[PDB]
C-alpha cells in the first residue's frame, strides 16, 4: 500500500535490510505463479548499486545452502541475476565469486567473458569445449547456468543466425552435455560420470536446430513426427518455445493461413516445468494490439490462444491459467471469448473438484452467468462446499 | 602521486553511476592501489563502495600481486564508520587471497543475523513443490532428479470426462504427411 | 472468505469440532434475523453423514441446558433437524434419544413413526389422543416438538386436505392442547395440569379450520370479525400465515381484484414471534417472476407488498426491515418502488431515532437522493449523530 | 456365517450413503449382532459408523433382547482407532439399557471440552432477547411465560406521529360486511 | 464506521471521556489539512451542554501547557470555541476563566463583553485603548485571541462598514498593537516592550482599510503596487482574504470582466500559515452554483480558480492542493478540468519527486489517461519507485 | 422563601436548553444563594449543572459578595452522586476566590488521569510542524517567532523548471497602471 524511492530504501543498511526480509518473504509467499509481479519491486531496489547487489546475492546464497527450500532462493537470485542483466548491469563478476566457479581458473575465465559480453564466441567456447572432452572434465554444474544456457538459446534456435559451421559441433555438444550428463559425488570428491544420454541429446538438440534456421516453415508439417519425438528432450522444447516465440512475436506474422502455436500443446504435455513459459507467452500474444489483423480474424485469432490455454490447462496447470482468465474479465476482453473458455472448460472436466478451484472458476462462473453444464456445477458446489470463518 | 585522492573523487564520484564505470580495471593502477592507504579516510563512501566493488573486476593476475595492498584496504574498510562500507568488506575479505567471497557473515552483526533467521524458518516453510531453479527446465529427467529430487506431480483440481480439443489437432497435423 | 468441501470437513474430528466451533459462534452473532444466511454454511456439514448429524446434535444438547441463552442453540438445532428433514434424511431416531421423550415407550413409539414418515395418520393420533385425556397424561412438552406441530399445519390449514371426520376433533384437540396447557412441575414432579384455556384454544382452531378449506375465498370478508379475534391465538396465527402462504404462492392466483394479504397485517400486530416468518413470506411474494401478470398491476402489487412491510415495521420490526430494502438497493428493483417505501416510512416516523436505526437508514436515504421530510431528517441526524473511532 | 465381515462390506461399504440404508433394521439380525464381535477389528470406520448409529433404528424390543451384545460392541469402539468410532461409542453407551445417549462428554476428551468451553460463554453472551425455539410460536401467552419467561418488548427505534395506511384498510374490510 | 448520538455521549462521563481520547487523538493525526473533517464529530459532542464544554476545554488547556506540540492542541480548543459560537453558544465566560486573563479586571471586563456579544463597540474598544496607551499596558497576549481578532476583520475589512471615525484609529491601533508588538519575559516577570514596527504596521492596515471601504473596484489596479507591499504584513493579508471573500463569495458579482482573485496569488507567496484558507476559499468558490453565469463563463471560471490553485501549489502548498483534485476526480467535476490541472502542474514540476507527493499524482495520472511529459512522468516513477509489504 | 427547589426546577430544569438561559444573572439572587445549601439534596443534576456554571456569568461584584455562600454550595456539589457534577465541582472550586479556574484534576481522578496519560504521549508525537493556533496567522514574523518560534518550511515535493502562469499575470496587472 505504501511507496518508497529506490535511493531512500537503500541510503541506510538497516532500512534496505528490513525491506529485503518482507521482499523476500512475500515472493516465497507468491509461488512461482505470482512471481512475475512480485519480482521487480525487490530487483530494482537490489540492483540500485552494485553494493547494493552483492549484499543481497550474498544473503540469497547462504540461504540457498538450506537443503529444505534453499532451491527456491536460489531460483530467487537467478531472476534478480537477469534483472541486472536486462537493466545494462553486469554482475558477473559476483555471480562467478559467488560460488564455486573460481575454483577452476581456465573455464571460470572463459565463463565470465561471455557472460560479461552477453554472447557467445568460438574463442572461449572452445577453450570449454576442449576441457569437457579430456580425461578430466570440470564440474557440469559449472557450465548449468540460466544466463550461460540462455545464451545457446538465442544462438541455436532464434531466426538466423550467425554461426560458424566449424564450431557448430562444439556449440551443440557442451550444451547437449549440460542438459544430459550426470556425476555423482561422494565427501566432494566426484566419483564418476554418465554419458549415456549425451549422444541421442545431442542428435536431438542438432536436428530440430537444423529444421529451425531453415524456415522459409511450410517444410515443418512433413518433419512432425521427428519433430515431436525431439521435444521429449527438455532442452529442445525449451529451443522450440523460444522459436515459436521469436517467429510468432515478430509484427507482420499472421498473414499466413497455425503450426506454431500447435508444437505448443506438445510442450505442455511433455514438460510441467516449462508451464509458466507457455502461458506468459500465451497472454502476450493474447494482449498484442493486432493492426494489421482484420476484426474477424483477431477474434478466431484469440480463439485459438485460448485453446491453448485450455490445453494446457488439462495438463494440470490450471490454476494460474483460471487466475488470469479471471482477471481479464473483472478487470477488457470481450464477453464471447470469456464464455468460450467457460464452456471449453465445463466440457472436459467433471468431479470431484478441490475448493482451490472452485474458489476460483465459481466467481468467474457467477458475473454475467447466461449461457446445461454450468448450472449444474453450481448446483455441485452449492451441495458440496462450504464457506468459513 | 599529488592529491591522489582528489583524482579518485574525479574518477568516481559520480553519483549518477552507482555500478562499475567502463574500463575500470584500467583505472585502479598497481601504483594506485598503493596510493589509496594514503588517502582512504578522507574519502566518500560512494568512492570506496566503487573502490571496494572494483577489486572484482580486476584480472586474477593482477588481484594476486597486490593481494597485500588489498588486504589493507579490505582492513581499513572494515574499520570505516558507514555501515555500507563494513558489509562490503567483510564479504570481500576473503577474496584476494581465495578468489571466493565470504559467506560467514553473521559474527556480531544484528542485520545479518536478523535477516537470516526470519528468512531461514520462512524458506523451510515453502518447502513443499518449491520453485526449482532455471537451469532445471533444460535438464533430461535423470540429471533433474539426481539435481533437485523427484518432481512433484500437478495437482489433481478435477477429473478428466474426455480429452480437449486441441488432441484432435495433433492427429490431424499428423495425418497430413 | 475462504471455501471448503463438505467432505473435507468432515473426515477428521478436528477439523469438524473447529467449523462447528466458529459455526455456532456466528450463527449466535447473526441473530434470529441473519439465521436464515448463516444455517445453511452449517447445516450442510452436520448432515453430512449420520454420525456427523448425531456428534453436532449432542453437543447442541448439552449447550442448550445452560439456563443463560441455552434456548437459543435449541432453537439452531431444531432448525438443523429441518435441514435434514428436507434433504431426505431420517433423524427422528436420534431426536428423540436426545431428549427425555423415551421415557414413555406408547406415546414416543406413536411420535417417532410419525415424524420417520412425516405425515399424520389417524392410528398414531388415536394413541396420543387416549393418553391426554386419561387421569394421567404424559408431559406436554412431548407434543411440543416444531416438527410434529408443522405436520398439523400441513393436514389442518393447508388447501385441501385428506383428513378423517371421526378423526379430525382427536387432530384439532392435540395441538390445542400442545397450544395452551400450562403444566406445574417440582423437582421432576408434575403438581397440576392447567387446562382453562383448552375450550376457547380448542374452539378458535376449529373456527377458522372450517373457513379456510371451504375456499371457494369471497365468504372471508364476511366472517372478517370472527376471523381476527381467534388470530389473536398463535397457534392460529400460524394456521392463517400458512394458509395464505400456500394460497399466494401458488401460481395462476393474481387473476383477482387482496384478502388474504390484509390478514397479515393482523398476524403482525398480534404476534412479535412470527414478524420473521410475515417478511420472509413478504420477500419470497416479492422476489417472484409473475410472468402472467401485466406489468402496471406487478408494480401495484409489489406497492401492495411494500404496504405490508411498512405495517410490519411499525409494529417493532423495523430494523430487519429496513435492511432489506437497502439490500436491493444496493445490489436491482426500480428506483421508484424504494422512494414509495421510503415517503411512507418517513411519513409516520419522528424523532428520537436510534443510532442503529439511523445508521441503516440514513444511508438508504442518500443514495439517490431527489425527492420535506427527507432533507429535515437529514437534517436532524447531521445535528444529533456523531461516528467514532 | 462365513465371512460374516465380507457380507457387511456389501452391504453397508457403500461410501455414496452416509446415513441409514431403507431396511436397515432388517439387514441387523439378531445372529449378526453375536457375529460382529468376531469381524470388527478388520471392519472399515464408515461401515462401524453405520453399524453403530443403525442400533438406533432398531425397535425398543430387538435392542432389549441383545443388550449384552450391543454393550460388547459399543466397548469395542470405545478401543477403536478412529476418532469418530471413538466419539460415537461414547454417546450411545447409555442407550442398550436406557433407550437414551449420553450427554455427558467432557471426561478427557480435549474436542468436547474446547466446544463446550468457548461456546458456554458465548451463550452467555447473547442471553439478551435470545431466539427462542419454533415451538414457541405457536404456544399461548401464559404457556410461553411459563415456559421461556416474559418476552422482551421491540426496541423503539423511533415514534410514532401517525398510524399507517393499514390502519385504515382494516376499518375498511370491517366495514364490507 | 459506528455512529452515536450527542445524547448518549454525553450521559456518562465515562463514555464522554473515551470519545474525547479518541477524537482528540485522530484530530491530531489527521493535521491541519484534514481538520475541517475531523473537528466537528468532535465538536458536537463538546458543545452538547455548558457543562460538557467545561470538561473538555479544561482537559485541552492542560494538554495545551505542553512544551512539545502543546499549541497544537490550543488549535483544536479554538476551533472548538469557534463551533460553540457558530451555533448560538456563548463561551467568554468559560474561555477567560480558562486563562490568566482574569487577572487584569478593567481589561478582561470589556474583552469578555465584547465577546459575549460578538461585534466591536467604541465604549469598550476605548477602554482598552487607554491601558495600552499607558505606561504600564497589559500583556499582549490578552488582545491576541483569534475571537477577538476576528471581530476587527469583519469591522475593518468587510465591504461597509457601520464605523465611527473619531474611533476608528482607536480600532486600527489596537489590532495593529496586536499583530506587531513583542513583549520579552522573565520568570513571569516584563522586562521590555518592543514597538519598532507599530508605526509601519497601523500604517499598513490603515492604507488598505481605506481602499476596501471605498470600492464602487476599478481603484485597485491603479493602486495595486501599494496594496502588494502592504500584504506582506500578515494582518493585512487576512484582512485582504476576508475582503475578497465577501466581495466574491456574494452573488450577482460576476457580471464584469478579476483582481480580487489576482490578489491570491500574492497572499500565497508571501504566507505559508494561510495557505488552508486561501484552499478553503477556492474550493468554496470552486462548488458554487453559478445559475446566472453562462456555460462558457463557468468553464473559464473555474480554469481561473484553478490557476490559483496551481499557484499556491507551487508555493508549497502541494499535498493538499493534489488531494482535493483527485477527491473530485474519483468522486463530479468535467473531465477537461481535470485535465487542465494535470497539464498545467506537469509543466513546471520535476525530479526528484517525493514518495508522499508520487503516491497522490501518479494514482490521479492513471485513471482517464489519455492526452509528452505525462508518459515520462510514468516512467520516471515507475523506475525510481517501489511498494512495500 | 418556600419551595425554592421546586421554583429553580421551573426555571432550569428544561431538558432542552443545556447551556445558561439568557438572563441568568437576574435568576440567581444574592438570597436564592444562600436557600441552595437547603434544598441542593434533591436537586437534579441537569438543574445542578446549570446551577454551577451559572456561577461564571455572574459579575465579578456579585460573585465576591456571596463567595462564602458558592464555596459552601461547590463543596456540597464535590460529595454528589452524579460524576458530572464532581467534575464540574473540581474545575469551579478555585473559582469564588481567584476567579480562575482549576486545572489541576488529576488527583484521585481516573477519567483525567487516563485522558491526560494517553494524550500527553500523543501530543508528544506530533510536535513536528504541528499546526499552530489561530492567533499567529495575525503576526508580524518577530512577534510570531518570539511566541511560537521559526516556522518550518514546506517540504520540497519536487523541483520547480519554470514558473507557473500566474507570474505573469502579476506582471500584466503591474503594467496597467
Ligand atoms: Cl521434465
Ligand atoms: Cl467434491
Ligand atoms: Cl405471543
Ligand atoms: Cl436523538
Ligand atoms: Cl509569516
Ligand atoms: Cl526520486
Amino acid at each position: 500500500g505504501e511507496i518508497t524511492s529506490v535511493s531512500t530504501a537503500c541510503q541506510q543498511l538497516e532500512v534496505f535490510s528490513r525491506v529485503l526480509r518482507t521482499s523476500l518473504a512475500t515472493i516465497l509467499d507468491g509461488g512461482e505463479e505470482n512471481l512475475e509481479k512480485n519480482l521487480p519491486e525487490f530487483a530494482k531496489m537490489v540492483c540500485h548499486g552494485e553494493h547494493t547487489y552483492l549484499f543481497a546475492q550474498a544473503m540469497m546464497s547462504v540461504l540457498a545452502q538450506e537443503e529444505q527450500g534453499g532451491s527456491a532462493v536460489r531460483r530467487i537470485a537467478q531472476e534478480v541475476q537477469r534483472f541486472a542483466q536486462e537493466k545494462g548491469h553486469d554482475a558477473s563478476q559476483i555471480t562467478l565469486a559467488l560460488g564455486t566457479a573460481a575454483s577452476y581458473p581456465r573455464a571460470c575465465q572463459a565463463l565470465g567473458a561471455m557472460l560479461s559480453k552477453g554472447a557467445l564466441n568460438p574463442a572461449d567456447i572452445t577453450v570449454l569445449f576442449k576441457m569437457f572432452t579430456s580425461m578430466d572434465p570440470p564440474p557440469v554444474e559449472l557450465i548449468r547456468v540460466p544466463a550461460f544456457l540462455d545464451l545457446f538459446m538465442q544462438s541455436l534456435f532464434k531466426p538466423g543466425a550467425r554461426i560458424n559451421q566449424d564450431h557448430k559441433h562444439k556449440y551443440i555438444h557442451i550444451l547437449a552435455y549440460a542438459a544430459s550428463v550426470v556425476e555423482t559425488w561422494k565427501k566432494n570428491k566426484r566419483v564418476s560420470i554418465n554419458k549415456d544420454e549425451l549422444k541421442s541429446t545431442s542428435k536431438a538438440v542438432e536436428t530440430v536446430h537444423n529444421l529451425c534456421c531453415n524456415e522459409n516453415a511450410s517444410e515443418l508439417v512433413a518433419e512432425l513426427s521427428t519433430l515431436y519425438q525431439c521435444i521429449r528432450f527438455p532442452v529442445v522444447a525449451m529451443g522450440v518455445l523460444k522459436w515459436v516465440d521469436w517467429t510468432v512475436s515478430e509484427p507482420r506474422y499472421f498473414q499466413l493461413q497455425p503450426v506454431h502455436l500447435a508444437l505448443l500443446d506438445e510442450i505442455s504435455t511433455c514438460h510441467q516445468l516449462l508451464h509458466p513459459q507457455v502461458l506468459q507467452l500465451l497472454v502476450k500474444l493474447f494482449e498484442t494490439e493486432h493492426s494489421a489483423l482484420d476484426v474477424m480474424e483477431q477474434l478466431e485469432l484469440k480463439k485459438t490462444l485460448l485453446d491453448r490455454m485450455v490445453h494446457l490447462l488439462s495438463r494440470g496447470y490450471v490454476l494460474p491459467v483460471v487466475s488470469y482468465i479471471r482477471k481479464c474479465l473483472e478487470k477488457d476482453t470481450d464477453i464471447s471469448l470469456i464464455r468460450y473458455f467457460v464452456t471449453e472448460v465445463l466440457d472436459v472436466i467433471a468431479p470431484p473438484y478441490t475448493s482451490d478451484f472452485v474458489q476460483l472458476f465459481l466467481p468467474i462462473l457467477e458475473n454475467d452467468s447466461i449461457a446445461d453444464p454450468v448450472t449444474e456445477f453450481i448446483a455441485h458446489c452449492k451441495s458440496n462446499f462450504i464457506m468459513v470463518n | 602521486e599529488s592529491d591522489t585522492g582528489l583524482w579518485l573523487h574525479n574518477k568516481l564520484g559520480a553519483t549518477d553511476e552507482l555500478w562499475a564505470p567502463p574500463s575500470i580495471a584500467s583505472l585502479l593502477t598497481a601504483a594506485v592501489i598503493d596510493n589509496i592507504r594514503l588517502c582512504f579516510h578522507g574519502l566518500s563512501s560512494a568512492v570506496k563502495l566503487k573502490l571496494l566493488l572494483g577489486t572484482l573486476h580486476l584480472p586474477r593476475r593482477t588481484v594476486d600481486e597486490m593481494k597485500g595492498a588489498l588486504m589493507e584496504i579490505i582492513q581499513l574498510a572494515s574499520l570505516d564508520s558507514d555501515p555500507w562500507v563494513l558489509m562490503v568488506a567483510d564479504i570481500l575479505k576473503s577474496f584476494p587471497d581465495t578468489g571466493s567471497l565470504n559467506l560467514e557473515l553473521e559474527e556480531q552483526n544484528p542485520n545479518v543475523q536478523d535477516i537470516l533467521g526470519e528468512l531461514r524458518e520462512k524458506v523451510g516453510e515453502c518447502e513443499a513443490s518449491a520453485m526449482l531453479p532455471l537451469e532445471c527446465q533444460y535438464l533430461n529427467k535423470n540429471a533433474l532428479t539426481t539435481l533437485a529430487g523427484p518432481l512433484t506431480p500437478p495437482v489433481k483440481h478435477f477429473q478428466l470426462k474426455r480429452k480437449p480439443k486441441s488432441a484432435t489437432l495433433r492427429a490431424e497435423l499428423l495425418q497430413k504427411s
